[PDB]
RNA sequence: UGAGAGUUUGAUCCUGGCUCAGGACGAACGCUGGCGGCGUGCCUAAUACAUGCAAGUCGAACGCUUCUUGGAAAGAGGAGUGGCGGACGGGUGAGUAACACGUGGGUAACCUACCCAUCAGAGGGGGAUAACACUUGGAAACAGGUGCUAAUACCGCAUAACAGUUUAUGCCGCAUGGCAUAAGAGUGAAAGGCGCUUUCGGGUGUCGCUGAUGGAUGGACCCGCGGUGCAUUAGCUAGUUGGUGAGGUAACGGCUCACCAAGGCCACGAUGCAUAGCCGACCUGAGAGGGUGAUCGGCCACACUGGGACUGAGACACGGCCCAGACUCCUACGGGAGGCAGCAGUAGGGAAUCUUCGGCAAUGGACGAAAGUCUGACCGAGCAACGCCGCGUGAGUGAAGAAGGUUUUCGGAUCGUAAAACUCUGUUGUUAGAGAAGAACAAGGACGUUAGUAACUGAACGUCCCCUGACGGUAUCUAACCAGAAAGCCACGGCUAACUACGUGCCAGCAGCCGCGGUAAUACGUAGGUGGCAAGCGUUGUCCGGAUUUAUUGGGCGUAAAGCGAGCGCAGGCGGUUUCUUAAGUCUGAUGUGAAAGCCCCCGGCUCAACCGGGGAGGGUCAUUGGAAACUGGGAGACUUG
């Protein structure tokens, strides 16, 4: 039940967010296995700061990227590349 | 206190009842078999395969997981047939 | 990156204790108002808990019932069976001196639905029941009886052993043992759900179901080493130690039974007693090392106290049950009800520690063909000057010392161009607008793409529209007004910058230490003068230093504190010269690991700054593997000085 997800680093008013990749038994900002990506919550068009190297390696193992990961990596087409290089493979 | 697991309580109660019946059925089947093997007379194959059926159907139709059934068939076939 | 200063005497040199100058109050300011950036906030009672919230979901598994519209069916609603989750998430440090933790390792003694991979497959029935209607007992909680009914609920039969032995074969390993092929005895299912073609069709795509092998995720067992005080704590142990066999276990095993012996652990500290959760880490040190275990993160353990299991693969289960005990509320007195060390909130304790606000918009859970529903996780809001960022309380000019203060010989000094006055200003404060930015990417639903089916006709894959922000009138900007609203702390005999007048004048009271007083006090007390931090500054407590005052780095025993009254020797510490070997210690290379955030350094963004981001050095006294053969250590010989 491995699962890639997000992680907050806020202050009071202005947050900063990070993608994080883990197993779903764990808490969100708690433990994990390794690291994937981040993104700016402010200044749209914000800073799409992605690894885009471990998502397809990680879903080769088989996981479930969450709701935000699918949209903001379909902006980079990684989920499009997921069913483009895995349903075609 | 309780919110919605009282249905879980009643489910576990029914499982107690029927699992108690099934496990007692299995144990009495096994002892009914094991009486005959030290006896040495007739009815040595019918109750043999009935004991093996009882163990296997309480393994799969019932549940232990697989291996107490497997250890029993090992210690059984290494003793009777 | 290592600063010493007072105090023993009439004076001197040593040795030596006491005190001070630095920083580390997770929470007491008697002052005061700028804190609007970043963070924290019951450490004493693991004390007792009113009030609400904190776990539900599935109608494409399946029967029944209440409504907008006597036949009508979509949407809605009510209960139940049945399925998955309540073992995650959040709290606390009471216990624990032990494989509980940290690090290195072992699985030829180990287990797992929840995500993919592979192959085998994947029928016909029964018989009840809940719900449902009526009655009995009920104060109630809840029991009971009769009758009827469904399923992916329950329940028996067919088919495969590929698992599992056992046999032969070949191959190998560290003892057991393991790896491939061929064969002797028994074993399942939901046979179900949706949508299409529906001309008998009955083929279906998907979602499910079962068996056997795999990867990955999670849990468990064992092993070497490391972290505490007491020896005014020297013996402890019998399932103990080993063997035999059996039961039992996911798994090995005295885990447990029966038999045979008496073995085991200890001066390197067994056993006993007291205290403590362990770690990554820290506003101490020149460094070796001392002190604390909060954040935040990892592991372990606990749920008013003690036992015990059941369902479930996973619990001996924090808002599950059963029993015993304590305590609390009702009882129609027979009987029942309850466990905030989850979030706020309550009373007591204390030197001391906060709001009973919204939403899942952001993110993360839980179920599902879908919208969706829940979340005191979390996002964020409202308090405490509780600590750190970074800026504020005008600036340029302006006196023979305005007035006036205190002091004086009265002739002057200082307050003090600092006033008064001119010229400029708005980081801000008031008013009003823009901006509600950035906070948000967004299921699904139509339009258009792949390996296959007879057909996206429907399926599993696209671009474009639709839509929503609790704090939000939030940030930020623009423009108008006025120097206006924006100043507080302790001493001045030395250590250690700062003087006067007078009073009480062995007494009222100051002392960090030396030390004052006692009519001429820079020491008691006033009043003015000055000093150092600076919207924060005094006092009190605790931790490291200064301390070479436990000295390995880094001290010494003739008289200062300090060689046992002396000998003899077990164990122990250290050993003469030399040839060859060895490689345990030692030096050296390669490899895996020492979580992330931590501190530092390089680079960058928030107007800089803290805060955040990218990259490597640090933490091994670590594990495997290869050399080096001087010194120490093990083996064989030699020599004569001891």
């Amino acid at each position: 039940a491995v699962k890639i997800r997000l992680k907050r680093m806020g202050s009071k008013k202005s947050p900063f967010y990070r993608i994080v990749v883990a197993d779903s038994r764990s808490p969100r900002d708690g433990r994990f296995i390794e690291t994937v990506g981040t993104y700016n919550p402010l200044k749209d068009p914000a800073e799409v700061v992605l690894k885009e190297d471990l998502v397809l390696d990680w879903l080769s193992k088989g996981a479930q990227p969450s709701d935000t990961v699918r949209n903001i990596l379909s902006k980079e087409g990684v989920m499009k590349k997921h069913h483009e290089a895995k349903n075609v493979k | 206190n309780i919110e919605s697991a009282i249905k879980r309580v009643r489910t576990s109660a029914n499982a107690n009842a029927k699992n108690s019946s099934q496990t007692n059925a299995m144990r009495t089947a096994i002892k009914k078999f094991e009486e005959a093997v030290a006896a040495g007379a007739d009815n040595v194959d019918a109750l043999y395969n009935e004991a093996v059926k009882a163990v296997d159907m309480a393994a799969t139709k019932g549940l232990i997981h697989k291996n107490k059934a497997n250890r029993d068939k090992i210690r059984l076939s290494k003793l009777a047939k």
